[PDB]
RNA sequence: ACCUCGGGAAAAGGAGUGGCUCUGACGGCGCCGGGUCAGAACUGGAACGGACGCGGGGAUCCCGACUGUUUACUAGAAAC
RNA sequence: GUGAAGACCGGGAAGGGGCGCCCGCCCGUCGAACGGGGAGCCGGCGGAGACUCCGGCAGGCGCGGCCCCCGCGGAGACGCCCGCCCCCCGGCGACGCGCACGGGGACCGCGGCGGGCGGCGCCCCGGCCCGCGAACGCCCCGCAGCCCCCGGACGCCUUGCGCGGAGAGGGGGGCCCGGGGGCGGACCGCGCGUCCCCGGCCGCCCCUGAAAAGCCGGGGGGCGCCGGCCGCGCGCCGUACC
């Protein structure tokens, strides 16, 4: 797996490259209160760590509504 | 700090071996471990890899030498012969 | 001094070694070292386009040669060019240019011929 | 009666030569056009240590005269060969050691090695570890030169023969006593087994022409004609005189 | 309290290509990695020395920029015996 | 003693040793690590390497220098 | 080639290769389930199995579709944004032993802290049990070692050494380092040992510690790419248990 670098790459791969999958995973333990959006492209598992939960929606309507988005 | 009187590097035979053998070793195993002036680079840093193998450790430069000493007495002698007998043809 | 203007050096250490090169100019020597702006063939004419090098050397990594190359190349080959993007990429092609013509008239042939190195 | 360890060290089999891991066999450069008139010029890669062999070996590469690649040619190493040496081996090579010329060319008193025995033999005489031959006289109508060979024989070879200049290097590596049967097992691995040697006093009747009786004693003449058959030649072959005495 | 990982090889026997280090699993149990057997980076066909640039990696899986040096004679020749090379063969042709 | 000056030699022989309560040393200081080596009291049926692990030693003579090796299943030797 | 044969012995012989051409002396699709080798990890599942199943997540090696196009930067060591074939010159595979020393990983131990126990005549914050993070992908460091550039010396240093006008110290850089940290995958400290690997040394030898596929550079020649993304494939045999 690897680190999208930002959002201006993940949603590049998101409008065009190979996308399968946008996964948005929630403040876990609560360790952070960050949100992590993973998407599965087929070479890897990208994943882009939001601080806020506000930019992640912004993020999310960026992501194109063929790729799959799942909330968990 | 004078560890043994007599025996040098040959106090590893311990009792055993004679005194003949080691007296002879002693010469022998002296040369052997010597640190050699380079022809080369003119520095004492040649050591023995193997037997007839000794390599300058800043020079860098492998030579072929005696089995003991980096050079044997009758090579300086035949090194002498060749240098003058090829002077007189020129 | 061997060290001037108009003097045919081999490159002795870079990307551009074994290539031989001309000295357009020789800066003052500074903190940095002795460093001389020269121009050298990066590719032969060809195989049975020439391209040049215009970059300043340490004139340690410079072997000085006795063929001399007199050229005009001062006018457009600076210390302020060859240092800045552009206008150096400007004056390699006025260089290779030059380069062609002296190759087409088949003249100053040490310079145009390879060094030959072996192993 | 068993076959002898003579006998049946001839087989082959056990007693054959430990020539893994070594280097190759040590030998001059072919006689070719370019060292029948001038002379080839080669570089010192390597000086090595064979595996059997006490003498260095040196690698000397020299170009391709059949070809455009380069040839590596395994030398005995003479004493002051370094890497980085250019040897010269043909008929107008310089007299220089390391240099390979005819020994008809070679001037009377040098020492040489690795001499052909025979015109073209890739050398065959003094290879050993310190030994060499002597030029010792050419004699010019008959085309041969006479050299003393390290046993102190002097034999007539042909001019043509080439000669390596120099003693061989690894030379004083008999002086040093082995000390422990352990270095002797160490240098016989390197070489073959023929260690360690058993008296036939010792062993049987069978097993030895020595044999064995009550008190460990040869019983007969030690000395053994020159046309005893293989089992019965045990002791001093033809020997012309025996027993330790001084003179020669 | 009981560190015993077995083998994850073929054979027990340990050559140096089977060797393992030992770490802990997400699951909490000890794990053998095979470490595999670092290949050395090319050497200086004068000199014998490691050239610089090339990581020690098969070259296999390492791509031209990371398995080239960009010099004539990058990979065989070393910056200094390149050097020598450059100054020899000018210098024997003035003679 | 002797010696091939390496050994002999752990030669031969003696003395101490536990537990507590302390005191020194020794690094990386404000801090913060160390676990060794000394030294002292006080105690205990006159006890302490308290189990365990763990040379008896000395003077000679013969033989083989030595480390090795051997008759698997009666001889490990001075034999090889 | 030889021997009555059975058979034994073996280079000197018009012994191939994609390809008109062109190039070319001459064996192995034998031999190692311990040597070499392109690439696998975690979690889960079954009555019987797992580096094999399943789920996640990678890597290798091909093949196709599509797009695409053949150098640049630095004073230099080198960096970065990947051509191919022959013929040569190399490199990797590829290598001994030992004492010590240093660096990692696991193991260990001791604290704190959070959760759970047990015993309790007397004491007890003294006992015990658990507290997890893989391959791989990026980024940043990494002793020693080697190298660059200025410059021009009894200085620099190890446990032991060693090193330096054939270039020290000092200053600033490059590279390699079976490693660590961060992030993605997805409890907090601290110490002494042990074990394994590794590094720079040093010692040793009349002892000098395999080879080959395979892969990859460089020079010259000829030619013309590379790459990216997206699909798809990977056969044959072994695999229980002792």
């Amino acid at each position: 797996p690897n680190t999208i670098t930002e959002e201006n790459l993940m949603k590049m791969i998101a409008d065009g490259r190979g996308k399968k999958l946008v996964v948005k995973s929630c403040s876990k333990g609560r360790l952070q209160g960050k949100v992590k959006l993973k998407l599965r492209t087929a070479k890897y598992l990208y994943t882009l760590t939001v601080p806020n939960a506000d930019d992640a929606k912004s993020i999310v309507k960026g992501c194109k509504d063929k790729v799959e988005v799942q909330y968990v | 700090a004078k560890r043994t009187k007599k025996v040098g590097l040959t106090g590893k035979y311990g009792t055993r071996y004679g005194r003949a053998a080691r007296k002879q070793l002693l010469k022998i195993e002296t040369s052997q471990k010597a640190k050699y002036t380079c022809p080369f680079c003119a520095k004492d840093k040649v050591r023995r890899t193997a037997c007839g193998i000794w390599t300058c450790r800043s020079c860098s430069k492998t030579m072929a030498g005696g089995a003991y000493s980096l050079h044997t007495e009758p090579a300086n002698a035949a090194r002498a012969t060749i240098r003058r007998l090829r002077l007189a043809r020129e | 001094p061997i060290i001037k203007p108009g003097l045919v050096c081999i490159v002795l250490q870079g990307r551009h070694a074994g290539k031989k090169a001309v000295i357009v100019e020789a800066l003052p020597h500074n903190e940095r070292g002795s460093y001389a702006i020269v121009a050298g063939i990066a590719a032969l004419p060809r195989r049975i386009r020439v391209r040049s090098f215009v970059k300043c050397m340490n004139v340690n990594h410079l072997m000085p040669t006795s063929c001399r190359l007199e050229n005009n190349y001062k006018d457009f080959i600076s210390t302020q060019t060859v240092a800045d993007v552009t206008k150096r990429r400007e004056i390699i092609e006025t260089v290779n240019k030059d380069f062609q013509r002296r190759i087409l008239e088949h003249r100053d042939t040490w310079f145009f011929t390879k060094l030959p190195i072996d192993a | 009666g068993r076959r002898i360890r003579v006998q049946r060290k001839g087989a082959g089999s056990v007693f054959r030569a430990h020539v893994a891991r070594r280097l190759g066999a040590a030998k001059l450069r072919a006689n070719d056009f370019a060292e029948r008139t001038g002379s080839v010029r080669g570089v010192v890669k390597a000086i090595l240590h064979d595996r059997g062999r006490g003498a260095p070996l040196a690698r000397v590469q020299f170009p391709n005269m059949r070809g455009e690649g380069r040839v590596n040619e395994l030398f005995i190493a003479p004493e002051g060969m370094y890497t980085g040496q250019e040897v010269f081996s043909g008929n107008k090579a310089t007299l220089h050691i390391g240099n390979i010329l005819p020994v008809g060319n070679i001037p009377e008193g040098t020492y040489v090695c690795n001499v052909e025995e025979k015109p073209m033999d890739r050398g065959c005489l003094a290879r050993a570890s310190g030994t060499y031959c002597l030029v010792v006289a050419h004699n010019m109508e008959t085309n041969k030169t006479r050299i003393r060979l390290p046993s102190g024989q002097k034999k007539l070879i042909s001019s043509k023969a080439r000669a390596m200049i120099g003693l061989v290097a690894g030379g004083g590596r008999t002086d040093k006593p082995l000390l422990k049967a352990g270095n002797a097992y160490h240098k016989y691995k390197a070489k073959r087994n023929c260690w360690p040697v058993v008296r036939g006093v010792a062993m049987n009747p069978v097993d030895h022409p020595h044999g064995g009786g009550n008190h460990q004693h040869i019983g007969v003449s030690s000395c053994v004609p020159r046309n005893a058959v293989p089992g019965q030649k045990v002791g001093l072959i033809a020997a012309r005189r025996t027993g330790c005495s001084g003179g020669k | 309290a009981d560190c015993r990982v077995t083998c994850r090889f073929h054979s027990t026997y340990r050559t140096r290509s089977k060797i393992v280090r030992y770490k802990r699993t997400p699951g909490n149990r000890l794990t053998s990695l095979r470490v595999k057997k670092l290949p050395n980076a090319p050497h200086c066909a004068e000199t014998g020395k490691q050239i610089h640039g090339i990581p020690r990696v098969i070259p296999q899986h390492l791509t031209r920029q990371q398995r080239k040096v960009s010099r004539p004679y990058g990979g065989k020749l070393c910056g200094s015996a390149l050097r020598a090379h450059i100054l020899e063969s000018f210098l024997n042709e003035e003679n």
